[PDB]
Parts: structure tokens; C-alpha cells; sequence
RNA sequence: UCCUAAGGUAGCGAAAUUCCUUGUCGGGUAAGUUCCGACCCGCACGAAAGGCGCAACGAUCUGGGCACUGUCUCAACGAGAG
RNA sequence: UAAGGAACUCGGCAAAAUGACCCCGUAACUUCGGGAGAAGGGGUGCUCUAUUAGGGUGCAAGCCCGAGAGAGCCGCAGUGAAUAGGCCCAGGCGACUGUUUAGCAAAAACACAGGUCUCUGCAAAACCGUAAGGUGACGUAUAGGGGCUGACGCCUGCCCGGU
RNA sequence: AGUCGGGACCUAAGCCGAGGCCGAUAGGCGUAGGCGAUGGACAACAGGUAGAGAUUCCUGUACCAGUGCUAAUUGUUUAAC
RNA sequence: UACCCAUGUCCAGGAUGAAGGUAAGGUAAUACUUACUGGAGGUCCGAACCCACGCACGUUGAAAAGUGCGGGGAUGAGGUGU
RNA sequence: CCGCCGAAGGUGGGACAGAUAAUUGGGGUGAAGUCGUAACAAGGUAGCCGUAUCGGAAGGUGCGGCUGGAUCACCUCCU
RNA sequence: GAAGACUGGAGUGCAGAAGAGGAGAGUGGAAUUCCACGUGUAGCGGUGAAAUGCGUAGAUAUGUGGAGGAACACCAGUGGCGAAGGCGACUCUCUGGUCUGUAACUGACGCUGAGGCGCGAAAGCGUGGGGAGCAAACAGGAUUAGAUACCCUGGUAGUCCACGCCGUAAACGAUGAGUGCUAAGUGUUAGGGGGUUUCCGCCCCUUAGUGCUGCAGCUAACGCAUUAAGCACUCCGCCUGGGGA
RNA sequence: GGUGCAUUAGCUAGUUGGUAGGGUAAUGGCCUACCAAGGCAACGAUGCAUAGCCGACCUGAGAGGGUGAUCGGCCACACUGG
């Protein structure tokens, strides 16, 4: 993920304009990295080093989406609906 | 890809083939098919000269271009098909003109891309050169053996010949056997390898499906009279009981060499398989 | 110790292969020269004349059961064609 | 055909027995598909509730299809006649479907899919023919001819003196 | 029997084959060309018929190809057809 | 009669339920599970048709190779006409 | 007298548990039997671990690994 | 348990750095082997000694050219990277993680983790290639009382590649993961700050690794000792005399 | 609340709930007709093995370990089933 590309999904998921750690857009920029690993994952399909990176974002991605839901659950539901995430 | 089948029943047990990933179309070209009768091996005269031949599912002939002579016009691929009367499959290309004709599949040819012939072709897969402007260490296959006669080396699925080195009129080239041989400058070739590698892969799983491709059974020699087969005979099984195996009309046939020893073409061959 | 090019490996073995032979022991039977399991002194097994196994299949060969019966103990009567 | 039920015989040869539809249930072993209709059992007729409950067809008249139940009735017997798998245990051979001696042998024999050795660079080798001319092939070593073995699983040992 | 099946229509396997190639003789092979249905194309139906034929004869109503005779129409060598 | 070539034609009914597809689950995405769908096979039972496994009869035969009762294949390496 | 339910009884295919059986496989015990000497010292080819193959037998050899190696030489760190 | 608040845990942002971390495609030079041709004559090779073997059909040696496969000389370092196995020629493409500085951001979002899912040296297995050196099995020559061995001459699978299995090791630091505290001395890898000085260089402080020596403490002893086997808390795994096994 | 085995992973169909009725001293699938497909289980269902339970008894520094004869309370049984 290239510099430019990373700040733009940074600006689209802001709750307010400074903020650059929130848990709404450390999930979408996370998002954007499984989603692009899997690609390369999907090609070079013998990359095992690669591949086990891959699987700590998955579960990274997994506890922050955990402690959104059980501090604000409307937030939750929003980002879901917008991410494209089960 | 190779498509194993389940066990269903006894004859399906074992049996694999193709998924005909690759085909594109399912009907030919109908200005360029022309008509083939089976002939089971008969002579000129009737008589059987080639055993194990006759009886399988019709065909018809489908014109191919190996010659490739038609220089300077950009022919794009159109469709990739199938055909009965060879392992590789054909490509048809449809060129500027408005003719259209086959060609061998090479490997890696898709549809959409364009084809080109001559001297100013670029080196890629599908295009078709004088052995003179090959460089040397490409893989090609169609390689011709007189000017303007077309195609006859290396044409069968899955197989390729490599450009070795220069001679002045001559070119050497390892053949896909692994013969290395003297062919002239003015011969062409088309790069790449030829189309469908996994064909030796299958597996035929029935009598049936040698009989639909055109095949009668083979009877051993062992099992045959004293005059039909010089192996035949004996109470019981009987080992070969000769000097060494036999044909059905004499000349051994194990490890005894057939090619003519004062052939003229001898000197055209640098190193044998 | 003699000879040879080298002296039979795994596996199987009274076998579609064992003469002596109905080998010997066990099972099945009231009683089993056939059958099944073991032993190995293989007259004269043995690795593509392939060796040892193997689910499904067989108007194939072999041994044993349930049911059933004029096959039999042991024959009797009736119909039709000669 | 009484009683017996293979005691007959080279050998259950021949005959007898099972047989339809619906429901319950079903082993070792397995290449996971099978084995399997395994095995072993139960129910079927007619009347009334009843142009049933419900479906097909039609605009409606109407016509056709017909499960479950309850109560009953009659026979020695209800797929009441004809037609319609006997099954199980263990071993040898062949993997299987197929082919064979018209007119004595249908098999453990032949074939087979698979394995391996070997020949062939294209006017290919191989084969028919005195030759021309052909098959191979309107093919091109992932292709074509010949020898042996014969699915699949585990394997395939030693000898190059002789030919 | 214009209409059914076959010729005067078409071709497959195969066969014959002017010149041609090959070969003691005889002849073998084969190009153009042609034969050759078991296949392709093609215009008619319903009744009557008491000794023997019926999509054939007879009755009623049709279709296919062609020809002549009449009546208008159009075109004539920048040229209908 | 054996094999081959060109061109036609025949195979009542019933049973089983391969690949693939859809939906619902299950995952980061897959794998995988369950229902519905689907209609494969030198598949299964069984007539026409083809064959010839057992027995009986016939044996100067109805017949110079058959008949009767059972039997095997019956979408295929199928039967058959010109 | 009839009907439902119903103990015992009969038939059938499976499940589980014990005993027994021609023969067979590894195991243990026995100071004195036969064969070799694989390990302990550099154990006379360093040893061991996983795996494959071979051999009367301990075992041999190949591939990768360890020091739980005295060893034989230049350099590097500590005292 | 519920409602709020914070930033020393954890994570994002911003500015730098190092690395044989991984997968794919292509290329390079030494060296071994084989092949062809000049020159040349009688040995070469091998061992503790020998012999088998190669050579007058002209070897070994030597000069020139061609083919092919495998590993990457110096750099190279108790140096580096990775969770472990492991990773060393060069270039490019696609990718994972870590360290340092800042204090912008969120505000406990954390640790361990039975079952589950993946990776996992070498040998080995299946299918298709490739095969130069090495080399189980095997053959011959020696040694020996014997020698199915060590030693010598050859040599097949294998070692190499693609895909799919297998799931083990003295897989070891014989030392589970997380967190905090507890003398010093000295090398080295990647950073940051300050003083001297024009730089260079020297010195001091500090973060994360990697070695050695040593106090308290621990230990049966050997020994460990801020990279604990010391002092403590949380979670997981395992043990209870030897053989049979 | 008080037992062993995971080398015993699925068990159940009057089973789980509802509607109406029957029956009982009394609530209740206790029983019946209809309707739906539920209920239990890794916090160990199911299965196999063993056993009457307790006050109490023996031992032990204690926490615990072993037992349940005599005395007292409760339960089940009365040759074996109904
Ligand atoms: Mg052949
Ligand atoms: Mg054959
Ligand atoms: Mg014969
Ligand atoms: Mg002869
Ligand atoms: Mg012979
Ligand atoms: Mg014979
Ligand atoms: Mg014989
Ligand atoms: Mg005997
Ligand atoms: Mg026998
Ligand atoms: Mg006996
Ligand atoms: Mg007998
Ligand atoms: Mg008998
Ligand atoms: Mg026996
Ligand atoms: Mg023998
Ligand atoms: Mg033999
Ligand atoms: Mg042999
Ligand atoms: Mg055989
Ligand atoms: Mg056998
Ligand atoms: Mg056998
Ligand atoms: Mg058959
Ligand atoms: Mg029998
Ligand atoms: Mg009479
Ligand atoms: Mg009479
Ligand atoms: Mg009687
Ligand atoms: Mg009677
Ligand atoms: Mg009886
Ligand atoms: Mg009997
Ligand atoms: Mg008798
Ligand atoms: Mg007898
Ligand atoms: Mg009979
Ligand atoms: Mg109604
Ligand atoms: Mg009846
Ligand atoms: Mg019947
Ligand atoms: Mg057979
Ligand atoms: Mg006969
Ligand atoms: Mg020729
Ligand atoms: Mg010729
Ligand atoms: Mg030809
Ligand atoms: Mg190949
Ligand atoms: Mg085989
Ligand atoms: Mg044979
Ligand atoms: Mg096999
Ligand atoms: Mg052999
Ligand atoms: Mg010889
Ligand atoms: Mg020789
Ligand atoms: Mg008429
Ligand atoms: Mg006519
Ligand atoms: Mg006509
Ligand atoms: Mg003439
Ligand atoms: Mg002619
Ligand atoms: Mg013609
Ligand atoms: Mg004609
Ligand atoms: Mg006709
Ligand atoms: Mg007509
Ligand atoms: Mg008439
Ligand atoms: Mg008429
Ligand atoms: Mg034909
Ligand atoms: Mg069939
Ligand atoms: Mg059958
Ligand atoms: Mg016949
Ligand atoms: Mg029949
Ligand atoms: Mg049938
Ligand atoms: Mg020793
Ligand atoms: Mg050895
Ligand atoms: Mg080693
Ligand atoms: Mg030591
Ligand atoms: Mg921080
Ligand atoms: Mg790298
Ligand atoms: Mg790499
Ligand atoms: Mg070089
Ligand atoms: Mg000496
Ligand atoms: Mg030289
Ligand atoms: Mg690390
Ligand atoms: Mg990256
Ligand atoms: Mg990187
Ligand atoms: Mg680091
Ligand atoms: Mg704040
Ligand atoms: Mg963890
Ligand atoms: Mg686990
Ligand atoms: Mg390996
Ligand atoms: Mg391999
Ligand atoms: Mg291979
Ligand atoms: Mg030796
Ligand atoms: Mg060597
Ligand atoms: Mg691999
Ligand atoms: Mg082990
Ligand atoms: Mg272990
Ligand atoms: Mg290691
Ligand atoms: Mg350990
Ligand atoms: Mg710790
Ligand atoms: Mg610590
Ligand atoms: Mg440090
Ligand atoms: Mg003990
Ligand atoms: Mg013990
Ligand atoms: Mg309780
Ligand atoms: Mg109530
Ligand atoms: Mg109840
Ligand atoms: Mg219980
Ligand atoms: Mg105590
Ligand atoms: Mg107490
Ligand atoms: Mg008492
Ligand atoms: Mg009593």
C-alpha cells in the first residue's frame, strides 16, 4: 500500500478531521491491506513467509471490530454496511 | 486441466481426460472442412498392409496452413477449436483481407491477439520467420524442411525444437527427439511451443475408447499357429524359443537398427538421438 | 574344501505344480482318498512365460448349510400322443 | 401322492421351492462407488362413513385422478387365475463389460485399459506390388511400427562365460 | 399415370478411364471426364367401381412446366429485360 | 462365411441418481455441511431383437444341426437392410 | 362370547464379555554351551538422533543434524 | 456489575535506518566431465605397501573450440534476518516483519490459550523432466585366522526442477509465553543526544540486539548470574523406580 | 451435595412444546386425538463396570484417606416374572 493511497482512505473515515488512530480508520486501512495481500497471496501461491502476515492482520482486525461492538454498538453497524464486512 | 472421473462403475474407475478449458467455439469454419473416408488400413489394391486400423467415429477435414507465407498482413486470432485429425488444437485467424484460415496452437496464444509473418516480425509467440532471423537459443516448432513447401518437424502437442547455432547456409537445430540436425537458412519456423501438454497425461480407462479412436485389437504373437507367426506354437505357454524376438515376417525385432546405411542425408545429421 | 559366469533373494509351499501319498497334526461328519488351517525332506515353486495379495464381477471350478422336493426307501393312480 | 426328506448319484442332474406392489429393517469386507432386492419380517378381498381430505381440467355445468383412517362382512385360502429373484458361508482362476472352435469343447483360453523394451528426422520405419502406384497419413517423436506382461496394491533379487 | 417408384436431375463407397507413368507378351496403375442409391431435389386429393386394374379408369375440385390466340402496358442500342 | 468401406434403420416399460448448479449455513476468503435441482453409465431388472449354458426328445428326423422347458446380452467393443 | 394391552415361550440378524484350540510371534529368566567383539580410552573406523538399503549376529554404508569430541593450525573476546 | 474520566500498557500517524526474510523471471565467472582437432611418447592412476583399472586401437600431459548440469572462491565477522525449520553469485518485479526518533491521534482496544487450522531439516512416496560431480544397493582388488566392513577402482536409485504426499530429528540454549525489580567491567551490530575541534577524531549519556568476565541470590554439584537456572504475579504443556515398552 | 472409564461421541420419537378430552386424593405426556419439530450433551449426554443412602466407625498434628457389621432414620425386596 503506497503512501498517497493509504492517506485518502485515512481522510474518508475520519470521525473528526485530525484524528489518525480511531478505531473506524484503523479497521478501513487495515481492510485495504487484507485485500490486497490476498492478491498477491492468490498468484504466488507457494509464499508461505508472506502469507503468515497476512493472518496477523486478520486477527488484528478481529479485536479492534470486537471492542467497537461492545463500546458502541451504532458505531459498529455503520462501518459494516460500509466496509462490505459480515 | 485433467479431469479424474469417480469410481462409478468398473469402467469408469480409471479413467481421466480433458476439460477443454481452452476451446472457445464448438462449430468450424464452414468454408474450410473437406471430406475424409475412412481406410482401415487397406491398400491401393484392398488389401490390409497396416494392421490394427478402422472402424471409429467419422471425422472430416479441417485445411490447416503450415506454409504461413502470407507476409506483411496483421491476422488476429479469433477463435481457439478442436480437431479430431491431430493432438494439438487449431487456431482460427481471420487477417485484414478478410480471408480467414487455421493454424497450430502454440502455447500461450489467446484470443484477441494479432499474428504476423515475414522478416520485420517481431519474435513472439505465434509469429513466423526464416530460420535465418531466429536468434539463436529460441524455442520453435513447424520447422519446414525445404523452402516453400510448409510445416513438417515438430507439430505433434505439447513438443518444441531449439535454434543451436549458424553455419552459413545451414542452420543447426535440436529437434524435439533430441537430434541435432543441419536444416537450411531459408526454411521457417514459428516461435513458441505447440499448444496441449497435458494430452499424454490421459488415461483411456476402456476398451471402448480405444475402439472409438479407431483401433482393433492386438494378438500377441504367442498365441498364434506355427505358420501364422514365427513365435507361435508349443504345449502350453512357451517362452520365446529363438535366438531372439521375432516379427510377424522375420528381422528381429529388438534392438536391431532399420535405417538404410548409405542414405544421403547422413551428412546433414551432427549428432543422433 | 572342489567347481562355476553366478550359485535362488523377498514372498509362497503335499499347490491347476508333491512320485512316495489316503505325508503328519487340527477342524468339520456317527463315519470325510475330496474340502479348510497349519508344518516344511519344494521327486521337479519363485519374481513382466512376472511373485504375493485383492473390493466388485462370473450360464467358471471346488467344499459346506437353510428351505424344498417321487432324486430315493418303494413305488401307486389319473390325462393326452404313438 | 401317505411317513421320511439327499438316505439317490460321479455330481441335489431333473424337479420342487422364491417371485407383484407398499412399509420396516439389513452384516463381514471395501478401490468408499459398493456389498444390497444382503439377510429377516409385516400388509393386500368386499361394504359403509364417501361424487372424502386433496389434486388435474372448465367461465360454470360437469368429467377424471384417489392417501390415510375408522367401523363392519365372508371364505381353508384376498397380487384367490396367467405372468414376475431361492438364499447364505468358505476357497481356486481370471481384475471388470466383451470375443472364441457355423455342426462335440464358451472356459482358467483370446481381447482389454495399464506397464516396459526396442525401431523410426519424414520420399520416416513397417507393409502390398516386378515396377509404376499406394497404406502408414491428407499424420510428424505427447507421432507411427514391432516383441513381451496384462485393472489396482506392495515389489521385481544374482550372473555378460555361451548365443 | 404430366403429379406414385425409377430414367430424360444430383452425387458417396466403388468401378471405367483420352492423353500419361510402369512392364518378357498379356497387361497393371492413374489425370481430365464419366458411370454408380442404400442418400439429396421435385407438381393430386376425396369418393365410385358385383369376374379379374386404380393416387392410373370415371365423377368433383386442383396444382406444375410450356405453347399459341386476343386486350391493354412498357421498352428500343448512354440502352425495359 | 471373416474383416473392412459408403449410406439408411431398430431397441415396450421400469429402477438407480455421477459431474455441475441454486439456496441456507460456516469462514478474512476458502475448504466443508444440509436441502432442492440435474440427468451420467462398455449402470441395474425386463419384452421385441441377437445368442446358444443345462436337460429331455429327435437320431432310415417336421429339420444334412431342429423343437420344448428353463438360460445370457438387451445405449453398446450393439442388432440389422441395400 | 368378542376387542385392546399383556408375563412366559418361539424365530432372526447383530452387539458385548470370558474360556478353550493344531500352530505361530516377539518378551523374560537359567554360574558353567557355540559364534563374533558392536559400546565404555581416539575402544583400535569418534559416538549418538531421524530415515533408506544391505548383512548369520552384534551391526555396515548413504543423506541431514548434535557435542553429551582429547585431538591437530591463523584470527578473535575474557582474565 | 453499571455510568463517566485519564495516559505509563497496546495500536495508528509523521521523519529516518539496517538486513543471506519470502515467491517469480532473467543473466555471470572460475572449476569438474564428455566430445572434435593440433603437438608427443610410454606410461598414468592409486596405497601404510600393493593390486583391480586406464594406455601403442596412443593414454597421462598440453593448446584451441563445443555441449551440459550442479554449487556460488575473496567479501565472511560467538556478524545479520526469520516464529521455528532455515536463508550466502548478480539484476529486476511482487511482498512480510523489526529498530530508532517525535508526541499529532484512539483511549485498556491487553496476556496466555485446551480443542481447531497452518508451517515444518534430511531420508522416503506418486506423476513428468533432467542428470556434470557425489554416491546407498552392487561388482572387482587388497587387508585379515575370517572381513557380508574400514582402504582402492567402478557404479544404479537418489541428490537438481514442477506439482502433490509424508509430518519425524541430539527439530538443542537438552532451558514455554507475557510482565516488573535486583552491583559492576569490557567487545560488537543498527540508531539518537551533548561537549572538544573547521572537519576528522576523541569522551560522556541513552534505546533495541549480540558475546565474555564477575557481586548479592540460587544450586546436590557442575555451574547460572539484567540475554538468570535470582526475587515475584498470570496462563498453557508435562513428570511420579528400572525392564517389559 | 456425595464413583471409575473418552482405548464409551453423539442420544432421544410420547421424545419436546401446544390445543381438547380421559383418568387420579392431587399438578403433570400420567394417557389419548390433533398440530408443530423439537429436547439433552465436552459445565461430559449416552453406554459399560461397580454400589443400598445417612447419622456414624478406623486412622491422621491437621487438611484428608478407607469403611458403611452391631445401634437409630429412610429405601428396596419376600422362590423367579406379571
Ligand atoms: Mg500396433
Ligand atoms: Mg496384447
Ligand atoms: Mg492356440
Ligand atoms: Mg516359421
Ligand atoms: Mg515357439
Ligand atoms: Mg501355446
Ligand atoms: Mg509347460
Ligand atoms: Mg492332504
Ligand atoms: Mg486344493
Ligand atoms: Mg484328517
Ligand atoms: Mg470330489
Ligand atoms: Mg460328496
Ligand atoms: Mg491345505
Ligand atoms: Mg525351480
Ligand atoms: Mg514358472
Ligand atoms: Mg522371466
Ligand atoms: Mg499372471
Ligand atoms: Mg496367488
Ligand atoms: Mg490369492
Ligand atoms: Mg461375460
Ligand atoms: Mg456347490
Ligand atoms: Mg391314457
Ligand atoms: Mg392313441
Ligand atoms: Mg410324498
Ligand atoms: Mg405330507
Ligand atoms: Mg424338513
Ligand atoms: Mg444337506
Ligand atoms: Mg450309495
Ligand atoms: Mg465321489
Ligand atoms: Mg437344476
Ligand atoms: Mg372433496
Ligand atoms: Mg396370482
Ligand atoms: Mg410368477
Ligand atoms: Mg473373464
Ligand atoms: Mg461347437
Ligand atoms: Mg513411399
Ligand atoms: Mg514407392
Ligand atoms: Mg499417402
Ligand atoms: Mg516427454
Ligand atoms: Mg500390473
Ligand atoms: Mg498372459
Ligand atoms: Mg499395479
Ligand atoms: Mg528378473
Ligand atoms: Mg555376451
Ligand atoms: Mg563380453
Ligand atoms: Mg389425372
Ligand atoms: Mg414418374
Ligand atoms: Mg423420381
Ligand atoms: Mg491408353
Ligand atoms: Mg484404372
Ligand atoms: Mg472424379
Ligand atoms: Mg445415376
Ligand atoms: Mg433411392
Ligand atoms: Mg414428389
Ligand atoms: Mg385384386
Ligand atoms: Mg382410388
Ligand atoms: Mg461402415
Ligand atoms: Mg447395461
Ligand atoms: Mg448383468
Ligand atoms: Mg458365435
Ligand atoms: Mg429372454
Ligand atoms: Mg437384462
Ligand atoms: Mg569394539
Ligand atoms: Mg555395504
Ligand atoms: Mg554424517
Ligand atoms: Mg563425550
Ligand atoms: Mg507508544
Ligand atoms: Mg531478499
Ligand atoms: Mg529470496
Ligand atoms: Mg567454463
Ligand atoms: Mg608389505
Ligand atoms: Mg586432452
Ligand atoms: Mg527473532
Ligand atoms: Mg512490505
Ligand atoms: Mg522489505
Ligand atoms: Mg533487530
Ligand atoms: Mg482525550
Ligand atoms: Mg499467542
Ligand atoms: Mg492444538
Ligand atoms: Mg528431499
Ligand atoms: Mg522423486
Ligand atoms: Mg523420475
Ligand atoms: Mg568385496
Ligand atoms: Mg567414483
Ligand atoms: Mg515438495
Ligand atoms: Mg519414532
Ligand atoms: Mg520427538
Ligand atoms: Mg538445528
Ligand atoms: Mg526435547
Ligand atoms: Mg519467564
Ligand atoms: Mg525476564
Ligand atoms: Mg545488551
Ligand atoms: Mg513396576
Ligand atoms: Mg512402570
Ligand atoms: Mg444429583
Ligand atoms: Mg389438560
Ligand atoms: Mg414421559
Ligand atoms: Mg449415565
Ligand atoms: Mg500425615
Ligand atoms: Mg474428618
Ligand atoms: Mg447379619
Ligand atoms: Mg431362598
Amino acid at each position: 500500500l503506497t503512501q498517497e493511497r493509504k492517506n485518502e482512505i485515512i481522510a474518508e473515515y475520519r470521525v473528526h478531521d485530525t484524528d489518525t488512530g480511531s478505531p473506524e480508520v484503523q479497521i478501513a486501512v487495515l481492510t485495504a491491506e487484507i485485500n490486497s495481500l490476498n492478491e498477491h497471496v492468490r498468484v504466488h501461491k507457494k509464499d508461505h513467509h508472506s502469507y503468515r502476515g497476512l493472518m496477523k492482520m486478520v486477527g488484528h482486525r478481529r479485536n479492534l471490530l470486537t471492542y467497537l461492538r461492545k463500546k458502541d454498538v451504532q458505531r459498529y453497524r455503520e462501518l459494516i454496511k460500509r466496509l462490505g464486512l459480515r | 486441466a485433467i479431469k479424474k472421473y469417480k469410481p462409478t462403475t468398473n469402467g469408469r474407475r480409471h479413467m481421466t481426460s480433458s476439460d477443454f478449458a481452452e476451446i472457445t467455439t464448438s462449430t468450424p469454419e464452414k468454408s474450410l472442412l473437406r471430406p475424409l473416408k475412412k481406410k482401415a488400413g487397406r491398400n491401393n489394391q484392398g488389401k490390409l498392409t497396416v494392421r490394427h486400423h478402422g472402424g471409429g467415429h467419422k471425422r472430416q477435414y479441417r485445411v490447416i496452413d503450415f506454409k504461413r507465407n502470407k507476409d506483411g498482413i496483421p491476422g488476429r486470432v479469433a477463435t481457439i477449436e478442436y480437431d479430431p485429425n491431430r493432438s494439438a488444437n487449431i487456431a482460427l485467424i481471420n487477417y485484414a483481407d478478410g480471408e480467414k484460415r487455421y493454424i497450430i496452437a502454440a502455447k500461450g496464444l489467446e484470443v484477441g491477439q494479432t499474428i504476423y509473418s515475414g522478416a520485420e516480425a517481431d519474435i513472439k509467440v505465434g509469429n513466423a520467420l526464416e530460420l535465418k532471423d531466429i536468434p539463436v537459443g529460441t524455442v520453435i516448432h513447424n520447422i519446414e524442411m525445404k523452402p516453400g513447401k510448409g510445416g513438417q518437424l515438430v507439430r505433434s502437442a505439447g513438443t518444441s525444437a531449439q535454434v543451436l547455432g549458424k553455419e552459413g547456409k545451414y542452420v543447426l537445430i535440436r529437434l524435439n527427439s533430441g537430434e541435432v540436425r543441419m536444416i537450411l537458412a531459408t526454411c521457417r519456423a514459428t516461435i513458441g511451443q505447440v499448444g496441449n501438454e497435458q494430452h499424454e497425461l490421459i488415461n483411456i480407462g476402456k476398451a471402448g475408447r480405444s475402439r472409438w479412436m479407431g483401433k482393433r485389437p492386438t494378438v500377441r504373437g504367442s498365441v498364434m499357429n506355427p505358420n501364422d507367426h514365427p513365435h507361435g506354437g508349443g504345449e502350453g505357454k512357451a517362452p520365446i524359443g529363438r535366438k531372439s524376438p521375432m516379427s510377424p515376417w522375420g528381422k528381429p525385432t529388438l534392438g536391431y537398427k532399420t535405417r538404410k546405411k548409405n542414405n544421403n542425408s547422413d551428412k546433414f545429421i551432427v549428432r543422433r538421438r
